[PDB]
């Protein structure tokens, strides 16, 4: 079986607040909680990225909507941050709970996706190049879930942005499945 | 674990209370630590040249109770002696003893829980060459969190 | 020495007809199954194995039902009589007996049969099946329990004695040990040392227009639930029943039966089901109870 | 006003749970007054004639609360029998519910009503 | 509670080594609670949701009764803080030389 | 010579009590399969062959159960204990035991029988279910392994010796070799050789404040899983059970059990599945290990 | 590793026609790997996602 991490969920109404004391002293945001409980994931079907599917498995913990599912693998994953920086990155699969039903059977969606959920952008955010739009999309203070950062290879997004068809007001999920496309490249 | 006391033992064995379990409750119950002491004269100490005779002196020091009677203690010529009430756990024929010293040697030593000998300050004697000049007692401290009163009365001050 | 069988009409109440299965003339042979089933739930990924909640399930018990009349008219008076007394209540009490234990289950009738394969003098031989509603509760009479002043001895307890004006001495393990209370009389446990989910409490109440009824509380002193009614005149007694199927609440004056459910406070009746703790009395002189608690197999 | 688009950046309106609409940037809490969950919207506006922003309070109605109200279906109880369009205050699992007997099922086997919550709570 | 002494209702008794189970990310009351119907062991501890001191009269009555000491909040992992419930002296009529207040009057 | 099966109601634990099935008063016999079922996967392309994965799926097993009472009394006594005591553990472990093999199995009551056909002396003969949480897993002790120093020999070591001032030989295939190390009792193994699924580890802490548990590492000298905890003072012992039904992760001082999961590391704590390589123990005086392997068929 | 001669920890050993399995569009990090209590072959090589030392 798979390791899973439950978490409640990470409501940025709460975890986007710098009054975290380091032990240097200065002020820091809300770091993510420990686990309410710590299951088993079996019965699965686990999306990397989740660019078509959406994930579904049954916990042995009695899981609710909105909490947040980490699923642990004894493996590391190496990420070029920088153009000779790496880092050693434990592999990770978290998703939000969208439904569960009788059987305890929840229903997964990739946290990013449901991250960047009701989110609209105009098309003069569209105008600058690839990096703008990603930072705009990933923001703790607009986004429905909590996020401390995201990690970008900058050769990818380095062109320019797709040209959007009749220059109209697009949702967020429309836009970074247009740019995702034409960059070949997945968020996990 | 936790030690019953102020319960009754049906088959006489169940809840013991002891001098130590005793001398705790008394200590909360006034409000004193192991620096300060409740000391009342129901008789004048009498003084007899560089000497110092408590006729009916009863003290609780550490939460622990003793009565003197008739106690002379030896004082030291044209010097503020210092009288402090010694108590040895480990003399279990006389724990309680008495000492004019130098100083204020007051120790703190916790009796009840722990070991050692608790030495306190009571009263203050001033001599001179001859005999004793002034006598002054050691301030009852009364520690408390917070009082419920009706009516109070202060002659030094707040 | 042998197993006793028996069918009870109002097991907890006065107008109990009692059917003796195992001796009368109608009989109880065969049981299909006494037992039990469950259902783990456990499900296996990659030869690990993970267990859920175990759903204690109970089967249908099927009887071999023999009459043993005198004559044909005696026989089809008894199959007449006995049927008809299980249609009369709602749901019908068994009763296990043996050497060692003595439990009950509240079976309800759920098919019975009549053929014509007679046997000497018009005689029956017919399977009888029941459904079950609880498979295996005790009967049990709960009382309250009295605490008792501990002895006074000389040297051992808190008393000033001897030579005046008195002296208890300090010592190792001897010390000095409290006697009792003054008017220890006065404290009355009614222990619960095991879950309950109903009971038949008869409590006659003291003053009449203050809050008369039962508390419970748990392991640390607080409550969870209360059977507490609110009275005009003093009932001679509140008969209150927890039973699911047939929950009575009724205070009785002389002859008269009046309902007390509209009157009872709704808010602090919380649960049915009693936890491990203590039962207090409130506004009640007296108290008498038979708690009926659970066993899955016996 | 001077591109004709939106080309200002967005100012994020977050709701309490007393009620009160604030802008994002100007709370100061614990997180405590604010909800568990945050669902979120985007909004587009139009400047008015005069050229000012849209009021706040013109906002709150598109990021209000609705009334949030319990209804349950149950069998009815021969020790207090209640019947349709009866004023009633409920006490299910150690909460209390108040509102009205809205409807009365007749079937073969049971005899239920559905209690319907008026809400109006604080 | 390595070693606390409480007087609750009258009643001394000592807490030697006794452990009191916390919940996560929650103000723990934490009470002593005495029942003189468990002969054996009359006092236990409780950490509790509120402060639930209920000023049951034991020594003159029947009942259990409970109050609260101690203050405990925790965080997901362990004890942020503690506060101690305050000790009430009530008194009639005070005749003193000297007080200090550390907080007002 | 012949085979012995035992009933145990918390197997790794100190309330074990155990029914010996092939001996004692309540017996099992005839079980119905203890082999295997598999689920292979097989989707086939114009005649070809290709094999998924298989699923190794374990069935229930039936077991004659007999009581050997010698009164009516003693054998309901037998099966009001045995079933009780099945049921008040969530799961229970059975041992199957051979001239070469001890295996052991986690079941589940799935159905037991109570019927009224009575042998001799009130005899029981009932067929008992049970659901298969994990088939046939090995119960072992496992311990760590020690180094000794190999002896010194005269022209194949690396010493300096005869004739002044000392002479070593460079030979062909014999030449020099290290005899041992300085302080070799330094050098400790706790060795895994094959897949282990579940433990019950006693773990001993030295410092306080300072993660103490077990980390594992891979062929490799690298971590995939850590059991690691930061307590505020020196526990006892901590006491670790990875099993998936009942986890215990608790820190013993004195006689106070403390519950140690919030103060854990959830990031380090990958798997609970162990691979071949080495255990290494952080912050530990003295460990004590009782390791469990799955085998699908025994 | 046809023939690579290396000191670690101060332990000498070779490389004699020894091959090592690297992941493709990767960049592979030799260890030497050095477990003493492994009697008969104390030392392996391993082909790392990072700089694992
Ligand atoms: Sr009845
Ligand atoms: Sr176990």
């Amino acid at each position: 079986m798979l390791e899973a991490n439950v978490y409640d969920n990470f409501n940025p109404n709460y975890y986007n607040i710098s009054d975290f004391s380091m032990p240097n002293g200065k002020k820091e945001k809300r770091g993510l909680p420990i686990p309410k409980a710590r299951c088993q994931v079996i019965n699965y079907e686990l999306w990397e990225t989740g660019y078509l599917y959406t994930s579904s498995a049954t916990l042995t913990v009695s899981v609710e909507v909105g909490d947040i599912v980490q699923i642990l693998f004894p493996e590391v994953v190496p990420i070029e941050e920088a153009l000779g920086k790496k880092k050693k990155l434990n592999l990770d699969m978290v998703y939000l709970v969208t439904d569960v039903d009788e059987s305890n059977k929840a229903t997964l969606k990739n946290y990013f996706w449901a991250m960047i959920e009701s989110l609209d952008v105009p098309n003069a955010i569209t105008k600058t190049t690839n990096f703008a739009i990603i930072d705009y999309l990933i923001d703790p203070n607009k986004n429905n879930l909590m996020s401390y950062g995201y990690f970008f290879n900058s050769s990818i997004f380095a062109g320019k942005a797709t040209i959007n068809r009749k220059a109209e007001t697009s949702s967020a999920h429309d836009v970074a499945k247009r740019i995702f496309s034409k960059v070949q490249f997945q968020p996990t | 674990t936790i030690k019953n006391f102020t319960f009754f033992s049906p088959n006489s064995t169940e809840f013991p209370v002891g001098s130590n379990n005793d001398g705790k409750l008394y200590m909360m119950l006034t409000g004193m630590d192991y620096r300060t002491i409740r000391r009342k004269d129901w008789s004048s100490p009498l003084n007899t040249a560089l000497n110092v005779q408590y006729t009916n002196t009863s003290i609780i020091a550490g939460g622990r109770y003793f009565e003197l009677l008739n106690e002379t203690v030896a004082l030291k010529g044209d010097s503020v002696n210092y009288i402090h009430a010694n108590i040895d756990l480990t003399q279990t024929a006389n724990p309680v003893s008495l000492s004019a010293e130098t100083a204020n040697n007051s120790n703190g030593v916790d009796i009840n829980n722990g070991s050692g000998v608790l030495k306190v300050c009571f009263d203050i004697v001033t001599t001179s060459g001859t005999g004793v000049t002034s006598t002054k007692p050691i301030v009852q401290t009364s520690t408390l969190d917070s009082i419920s009163v009706n009516d109070m009365t202060v002659s030094g001050s707040i | 020495g042998v197993r006793q069988y028996k069918i009870h009409t109002n097991l907890d109440g006065t107008d109990d007809k009692v059917w003796d299965v195992t001796n009368g003339k109608v009989r109880f042979y065969q049981p299909s199954n006494l037992g039990l089933q469950s259902t783990n739930n456990i499900w296996q990924s990659n030869g690990i194995g993970v267990m859920g909640t175990r759903s204690i399930t109970q089967p249908q018990i099927e009887f071999k039902l023999e009459t043993f009349g005198e004559s044909l008219e005696e026989n089809y008076q008894l199959m007449k009589d006995f049927v008809n007394d299980i249609l009369s209540k709602k749901f019908v009490t068994l009763e296990y007996q043996t050497e060692i234990f003595q439990v009950y289950a509240d079976l309800a009738l759920a098919d019975v049969t009549k053929t014509e394969g007679y046997g000497k003098n018009g005689t029956f031989s017919e399977k009888i099946t029941f459904d079950i509603i609880t498979k295996w509760y005790t009967y049990e009479n709960l009382t309250f329990d009295k605490i008792q002043n501990g002895k006074v001895i000389a040297g051992m307890s808190k008393i000033y004695g001897g030579t005046a004006p008195g002296n208890y001495k300090y010592i190792k393990g001897t010390s000095y040990t409290y006697y009792g209370e003054s008017d220890i009389d006065r404290l009355s446990r009614w222990d619960i040392k095991e879950e309950i989910f109903s009971f038949m409490g008869i409590l006659y109440p003291k003053l009449p227009k203050t809050p008369a009824g039962v508390r419970f509380l748990d392991d640390i002193g607080n409550e969870y639930t209360a059977i507490v009614f609110k009275t005009e005149q003093v009932q001679d007694y509140i008969l209150i029943n927890t039973d699911v199927n047939d929950e009575t609440y009724q205070g009785w004056k002389g002859t008269t039966a009046l309902n007390l459910f509209p009157v009872m406070d709704f808010e602090r009746y919380r649960t049915r089901i009693i936890e491990k703790g203590q039962m207090e009395l409130i506004n009640l002189s007296k108290a008498e109870f038979k708690i009926k608690r659970k066993a899955d197999f016996v | 006003k001077a591109t004709d688009d939106y080309t200002d950046p967005p100012k994020m309106y977050i709701a309490k749970n007393n009620g009160d609409v604030i802008d994002y940037s100007t709370y100061h809490g614990d997180g405590t007054d604010l909800p568990d969950v945050r669902t979120a919207k985007t909004l587009f506006y139009d400047r008015d004639d005069h050229g000012n922003p849209p009021e706040l309070s013109t906002i709150k109605v598109e990021i209000s609360p609705s009334t949030i109200v319990t209804r349950l279906i149950f069998n009815q109880n021969e020790l207090l029998p209640l019947y349709v369009n009866d004023l009633v205050d409920i006490w299910y699992e150690g909460k209390l519910y108040s509102g009205y007997i809205a409807d009365r099922v007749k079937t073969e086997f049971n005899d239920r009503l559905i209690f319907v919550e008026s809400g109006d709570k604080p």
